[PDB]
């Protein structure tokens, strides 16, 4: 699913900027 | 409402042409915990000796800060900040500097990140969201009309507060532009294509960055996502986006005009500008002047044990704050 796709994603943390 | 924000513009021109400067001092505060870090600075819980009162305070290491080339948008930061008054922001109270560090001074929104509640509950439900998204259309009404840019909307920098409405921080990419701008900067799930592709852009991307809000609030995963940003920007400039089987039809109507890659389609940036968002039929049982004078109750309502609790704030690993002998960066920010 597109949950469980997300959740094991390295993105799930507090997300910086980028500059 | 059209002529609140004649006066409200009033206002703010005073204060962003002569600004205020120079208004505490790092002995006036008890530092305590540290709430939260960033890309660029760190926000500690702090107590004011002579009055009590909590606050949240932003520090700013000046070296940092021009290691990083965020000068301008810094001062670009605090110029606003000190300005703007409006329900969902923020208040700053104090500014000021020393040798090593920029500080900002901020009210204490106790109830914690949206994103952090987001996270743990998994999603919220479109009621729920809708409540969040109205306050996001009045407070972009009020910025656009300023000739303000936000940039950088995302559950990380908005706060719930003891009476479960939301409060915008991180000023640090917002900037007064009357035409286009450049300037690559934001969260890469969050960035309209028009950033991606090098093209000049204006206030529009802030709606495209609601409609990513609004997305994941209702959704809880963002619309675009992948491991490294490189391939998050080349799902946003494709423009396909799939929705979840329990978005509503006009959930996704919405969605689909305001994450519009075509500039001229897109919700917010048409002839009727924010009425396009606000006579949308997902916001039908949205009572607009309610909302701005906080008379709803809150689907959500944090939980306070008293002032200084920091219980819905994840911890931090703890750091000294240093102050050199020798002044840093003296004239590149006089005027902060
Ligand atoms: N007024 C405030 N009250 C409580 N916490 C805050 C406040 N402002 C910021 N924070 C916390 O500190 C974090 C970083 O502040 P922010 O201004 O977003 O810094 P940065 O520009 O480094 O992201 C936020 O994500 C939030 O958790
Ligand atoms: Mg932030
Ligand atoms: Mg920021």
């Amino acid at each position: 699913t597109t949950y469980a796709d997300f959740i094991a994603s390295g993105r799930t943390g507090r997300r910086n900027a980028i500059h | 409402v059209k002529e609140f924000l004649a006066k409200a513009k009033e206002d703010f021109l005073k204060k962003w042409e002569t600004p205020s400067q120079n208004t505490a001092q790092l002995d006036q505060f008890d530092r305590i915990k540290t709430l939260g870090t960033g890309s660029f600075g760190r926000v500690m819980l702090v107590k004011h000796k002579e009055s009590g009162n909590h606050y949240a305070m932003k520090i700013l290491d000046k070296q940092k800060v021009v290691k990083l080339k965020q000068i301008e948008h810094t001062l670009n930061e605090k110029r606003i900040l000190q300005a703007v008054n409006f329900p969902f922001l923020v208040k700053l109270e104090f500014s000021f500097k020393d040798n090593s560090n920029l500080y900002m001074v901020m009210e204490y929104v106790a109830g914690g990140e949206m994103f952090s509640h987001l996270r743990r509950i998994g999603r919220f439900s479109e009621p729920h969201a809708r409540f969040y998204a109205a306050q996001i259309v009045l407070t972009f009404e009020y910025l656009h009309s300023l000739d303000l840019i936000y940039r950088d909307l995302k559950p990380e920098n908005l706060l719930i507060d003891q009476q479960g409405y939301i409060q915008v921080t991180d000023f640090g990419f917002a900037k007064r532009v009357k035409g286009r701008t450049w300037t690559l900067c934001g969260t890469p799930e969050y960035l309209a294509p028009e950033i991606i592709l090098s093209k000049g852009y204006n206030k529009a991307v802030d709606w495209w960055a609601l409609g990513v809000l609004i997305y994941e609030m209702a959704a809880g995963y963002p619309p675009f996502f992948a491991d490294q940003p490189i391939q998050i920007y080349e799902k946003i400039v494709s423009g396909k986006v799939r929705f979840p089987s329990h978005f509503s039809s006009d959930l996704k109507d919405l969605l689909r005009n305001l994450l519009q890659v075509d500039l001229t389609k897109r919700f917010g940036n048409l002839k009727n500008g924010v009425n396009d968002i606000k006579n949308h039929k997902w916001f039908a049982t949205t009572d607009w002047i309610a909302i701005y004078q906080r008379k709803v109750e809150a689907p959500f309502i944090p939980k306070f044990k008293g002032p200084g609790d920091t219980s819905n704030f994840d911890d931090y690993e703890e750091e000294e704050i240093r102050v050199s002998i020798n002044e840093k960066c003296g004239k590149e920010f006089t005027e902060f």
